[PDB]
C-alpha cells in the first residue's frame, strides 16, 4: 500500500530508500531541462567501428583506446572520439519539493527534497504547483557514510464551449450589475 | 602445481597473413579492376589513382602501420621469406606458362 500513501517530506525516513513512495508538497524551484547521457557513442578514427559506453552514475570517465576487436585483434591502438549524434541522451531535470504549511510541526523549518525527473515526464512540474509525486526514493554518494538522497519521479498528480457558453450570461441578463456585485461577493 | 603467471602477447605483419586471401590474392583480384591510368589525367592524379587502392588494401589487411611503414615491412619481408618468394615466382611462372 505504500505507493498509495501521501507522505510529507519529513515522514520520508531512511527506511524508505529504494521503495516506490508518493510525496505531497509544493515545488519550490525547478531546473531548466538538461541532456543526461544514457549511452555515450564513440567513433573510432582508425577502424570506423563505433563503440558504446552506458553510464549509470553522476560522473563517468571517457574512453580513449579502441576496445573493439577490429582494432584490438590487430593490436591497433586507435583513438575513440565522442559523438553527440550517435549518443543516446535522455531529458533530465532537477526539481525541489517542500512540505506544505500544514505538514510542518510546531516550530520546525519546512524540510525539502530533491526530485529527479527523466524522459517524457520532464517539465510536468512547475514552481508553485502543489502536487503528489510518486517516485523511487534513492541515495546518491557524495561526509563518509552520510548520503545525499533524492526522489526519482515516476508519476505526478496535480492538486489544481466558451464562445457559446458566454451566451448563457448574455441571455441571463443584468450583466453589469451582477458581474459588478460578483467582485468579492461577500464584501458589502 | 603452477597457478598462472602473466606474459604480453603481440602481433605483427607476417608472410602467412600476407599470403592469406585478403593479402596478395586480394591484389590479384582487385588491382586491375580498381586502378586505372589514363593520358586524360595529369601525373599527380594518376599516381593517386594507383596509391588509393594500395593504401586502402594495406589498411584493411593490416591497420596497425602507416602506409610508408607498411611498404617498408613489405619490402623487407619480401626480401626475407621463402614461401613468399615461391608464391611470387609462381605468379611469373604462371605467366610464363600462358
Ligand atoms: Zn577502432
Amino acid at each position: 500500500a505504500i505507493s498509495s500513501k501521501p507522505l510529507s517530506v519529513r515522514q520520508i525516513k531512511g527506511d524508505f530508500l529504494g521503495q516506490l513512495i508518493t510525496v505531497r508538497g509544493i515545488i519550490t524551484r525547478v531546473s531548466d531541462v538538461k541532456p543526461a547521457v544514457e549511452v555515450i557513442a564513440y567513433t573510432c578514427d582508425q577502424c570506423g567501428y563505433e563503440v558504446f559506453q552506458e553510464v549509470n552514475s553522476r560522473t563517468f570517465t571517457p574512453l580513449s583506446e579502441c576496445t573493439s576487436e577490429e582494432c584490438s585483434q590487430n593490436q591497433t591502438k586507435g583513438q575513440l572520439f565522442m559523438s553527440t549524434r550517435a549518443s543516446k541522451f535522455s531529458a533530465f531535470q532537477e526539481c525541489k519539493i517542500q512540505e506544505l504549511s500544514q505538514q510542518v510541526p510546531v516550530g520546525h523549518i519546512p524540510r525539502s527534497l530533491n526530485i529527479h525527473v527523466n524522459g517524457t515526464l520532464v517539465r510536468s512540474l512547475s514552481p508553485g504547483d502543489i502536487v503528489d509525486v510518486t517516485g523511487i526514493f534513492l541515495p546518491a554518494p557524495y561526509a563518509g557514510l552520510l548520503t545525499e538522497t533524492y526522489l526519482e519521479a515516476q508519476f505526478v498528480r496535480q492538486h489544481k464551449d466558451v464562445e457559446e457558453r458566454v451566451m448563457e450570461l448574455i441571455t441571463s441578463g443584468d450583466v453589469y450589475n451582477r458581474l459588478a456585485k460578483s467582485i468579492a461577493p461577500e464584501i458589502y | 602445481a603452477i597457478t598462472a603467471r602473466k606474459r604480453r602477447p603481440q602481433v605483427k605483419l607476417t608472410a602467412e597473413k600476407l599470403l592469406s586471401d585478403k593479402g596478395l590474392p586480394y591484389v590479384l583480384k582487385n588491382a586491375h579492376k580498381r586502378i586505372r591510368i589514363s593520358s586524360k589525367k595529369n601525373s599527380y592524379d594518376n599516381l593517386s589513382n594507383i596509391i588509393q587502392f594500395y593504401q586502402l588494401w594495406a589498411h584493411e589487411l593490416f591497420p596497425k602501420a602507416k602506409f610508408k611503414d607498411f611498404m617498408k615491412i613489405c619490402q623487407t619481408v619480401g626480401k626475407t621469406d621463402p614461401v613468399l618468394r615461391e608464391y611470387r615466382v609462381s605468379l611469373f611462372r604462371d605467366e610464363m606458362g600462358m
